[PDB]
């Protein structure tokens, strides 16, 4: 099957700038002169959208500031100006062979200033831990860029097991990133350990942002 | 079933007629796709570049069998011009000859690919067909494109004489024989010839009987697909029924052509062998 | 011009399922028609095609034998039959319009909203409520940040409000997960530090599917 590589994976831009996005394929995708690369937007919880098809021909009612480039097996997107309607993401499919792939989507996403995450801490509620559940949950909200790691320390000790975690998407006011991390233990287990830990590396930080508490404090 | 064709001095060529007859058929049903639509006609210049790039990809892969074809062209050439010990020699035609059909055979599976990348182009061009009323579906694509790319070709045949042109070839080869029933490696040379000339013959009747058929029946078929409306379903088995006629027509009328120019080289072989056995006495 | 999917929903694993899709605004005859998925969170999979008068029928290795794609051209509609469903199957499925171009290929110009096919053993579970009050040592800040988590419900979606939705501009909502089978999303909402808890914030939890709405309170620890 023929494997589509898109590169970068995510990409941040300013308004007015160029966006580039690459796909590289790991066959030829031309066939009889035409390079058979089609090019989708998506935006979240909407269908993709068709900008180009025959590795340059601009759809109709796509607007001119989108084109398309490349043949054989490299091709190239190029957004300019970007406009806030851009930003989202990005597939190439190729519909030379069946089956029809397509590629693992670039981002294009809005560049704002760094902030770092406002992280808080919250013990299990009393009424979790009647029905057995320990839940120790932690908000990492409001920060920029995306990249954030997110290790769980008990009484001073990593903790990898048990731990769920959400992120939201780049928020469409104020373009920062938020996410909830959540270890759960049952109660039995909970009652076993003193203090419980969140900690948060980001580029904003060469050092961790620790928020903790102990068990009946 | 393979053609060899020797059209003229130093040049050897084949074709392969299952597939002239398919990649015809898809040719002719891409036109009365097309061709249906006053809307659609302008989609011409589009389909004349597929056509071209199935063609010239066609090409590509038979010229990978040029060095073995250039090979056998030069033994053609040492059997046909016996001038600077028959049966040593056989061999090499023989060998060579199905080295040829060899590398032809081993290729089976490139020229495949591109017949059925036509199929594709031709059918999904078919399946775009739709009618202002799919009971009473217009003939006028239909008669367009036989006035445009058949009718010419229905003249040429019905101008020029087969069956004189094969009784022409038929008088070459008995007088041929009674001059050859006088010997007394030339001789071989001669016998190879002629056998080869009453191939082509045969090969020749074969098609001109295709031919003569063909034009009978598309000059019959065509007045009743013409002039009048179908249901969408007719009309659709009308243009592939109709396109399969022309295929079988325009496959045999390129092969006799091909067959006939065939035929005269190696006569004027065959004379300059016997002027020369005459002369020696 | 417009396509419609319909017949999505939650199906048990070995299941089957029909899609449908209604197209409109266009003759549907004119045109190859598609499926496309999209798996949470992945990007899109072609899953079938089929052209004009269904001379070609195209399938994904992963849905050949399974899946059956068919047309009713007087009815403009497009079918789908899935068959021996997983939980790899769980996904929005697309109807798209494929359009021939004369240089001789396909390519996918319309597309509707999507269908959800979701692949799952689960019954309908109501979630488990939490209300989740700050640490009980006070560092002084301008804000303070209280959560609630929605823990172990099934099927998606879930309606969170913080005070019956009079509190918006400082909440964030997280998108659900699976906590194997059953889903968990949680939700914190930030005020000015002096405005609670003396100005009472409560979370607000909507599951249509089991027909509940639960009221959380945060409350000081």
């Amino acid at each position: 099957d023929i494997v589509l590589t898109q590169s970068p994976a995510s990409l941040a831009v300013s308004l007015g700038q160029r966006a580039t996005i690459s796909c590289r394929a790991s066959e030829s995708v031309e066939y009889y002169g035409t390079s058979l690369m089609q090019w989708f937007q998506q935006k979240p919880g909407q269908p993709p959208r068709l900008l180009i098809h025959g590795a340059s021909n601009v759809q109709s009612g796509v607007p001119a500031r989108f084109s398309g480039s490349g043949s054989g097996t490299d091709f190239s997107l190029n957004i300019h100006p970007v406009e806030e309607d851009d930003f989202a993401m990005y597939f190439c499919q190729q519909s030379t062979k069946v089956p029809w792939t397509f590629g693992g989507g670039t981002k294009l996403e809005i560049k704002r200033a760094d902030a770092a995450p406002t992280v808080s801490i919250f013990p299990p509620s009393s009424e979790q831990l009647t029905s057995g559940g320990a839940s120790v949950v932690c908000f990492l909200n409001n920060f920029y860029p995306k990249d954030i790691n997110v290790k769980w320390k008990i009484d001073g000790s990593e903790r990898q097991n048990g731990v769920l975690n959400s992120w939201t998407d780049q928020d469409s006011k104020d373009s920062t990133y938020s996410m909830s991390s959540t270890l759960t233990l049952t109660k039995d287990e909970y009652e076993r350990h003193n203090s419980y830990t969140c900690e948060a590396t980001h580029k904003t930080s060469t050092s961790p942002i620790v928020k903790s508490f102990n068990r009946n404090e | 079933s393979i053609d060899i064709l020797q059209e003229k001095e130093g040049h050897l060529d084949f074709v392969i007629i299952p597939h002239y007859t398919f990649l015809e058929y898809y040719k002719h049903l891409s036109y009365n796709s097309i061709y249906h639509k006053s809307s659609t006609y302008g989609k011409y210049i589009a389909v004349d570049a597929f056509i071209k790039k199935i063609n010239e990809a066609y090409d590509k892969v038979k010229s990978k069998c040029n060095d073995i074809k250039n090979d056998l062209i030069k033994t053609i050439k040492k059997l046909e011009h016996p001038y600077d010990a028959f049966k040593k020699m056989f061999d090499e035609y023989n060998t060579k000859k199905n080295k040829f059909i060899n590398c032809i055979k081993n290729h089976e599976n490139d020229f495949n690919k591109i017949c059925n990348d036509m199929k594709n182009y031709g059918t999904n061009l078919f399946e775009q067909l739709s009618c202002y009323n799919n009971n009473f579906c217009n003939t006028n694509g239909i008669r367009y494109h036989y006035d445009e790319y058949i009718h010419k070709l229905i003249l040429a045949v019905k101008s020029k004489n087969l069956n004189k042109d094969l009784n022409d070839m038929k008088n070459i080869l008995q007088q041929s024989e009674k001059l050859l029933n006088n010997l007394e490696i030339y001789i071989d040379t001669i016998k190879f010839i002629h056998k080869e000339m009453k191939h082509i013959f045969n090969r020749i009747e074969y098609h001109t009987k295709i031919i003569n058929d063909k034009t009978k029946i598309i000059q019959d078929k065509i007045k009743l697909n013409i002039w009048r409306t179908f249901q969408k379903d007719e009309l659709l088995k009308k243009i592939l029924d109709m396109s399969k006629e022309y295929a079988l027509f325009i496959t045999s009328d390129h092969l006799r052509q091909m067959l006939y120019n065939t035929f005269y080289s190696k006569e004027k072989h065959l004379n300059n062998i016997f002027h020369h056995l005459i002369y020696v006495l | 011009v417009k396509l419609v999917e319909s017949g999505g929903g939650v199906v048990q694993p070995g299941g089957s399922r029909k899609l449908s899709c209604a197209a409109s605004g266009f003759t549907f005859s004119d045109y190859g028609m598609a499926w496309v998925r999209q798996a949470p969170g992945k990007g899109p999979e072609w899953v079938t095609f089929i052209s004009n008068m269904a001379y070609s029928i195209y399938y994904a290795d992963t849905v050949t034998g399974r899946f059956t794609i068919s047309r009713e051209n007087a009815k403009n509609t497009l079918h789908l039959e899935m068959s021996s469903l997983r939980s790899e199957d769980t996904a929005m499925y697309y109807c798209t319009r494929a359009i021939f171009d004369y240089a001789g290929y396909w390519y996918f110009d319309v597309w509707g909203a999507g269908t959800t096919v979701t692949v799952s053993s689960a019954k309908t579970t109501a979630p488990s409520v939490y209300p989740l009050a700050p640490v009980c040592g006070d560092t002084t800040g301008s804000s303070v940040t209280l959560g609630c988590l929605v823990k172990g419900y099934f099927p998606e979606p879930v309606t969170l409000t913080w005070n019956s939705g009079s509190l918006s501009s400082g909440v964030h909502t997280f998108p659900a997960v699976l906590q194997s089978d059953l889903y968990t999303l949680s939700s914190s909402v930030t005020v000015t530090s002096s405005t609670w808890p003396s100005q009472s914030i409560t979370c607000n939890v909507a599951h249509p599917a089991s027909s509940t709405k639960v009221d959380k309170k945060i409350e000081p620890r």
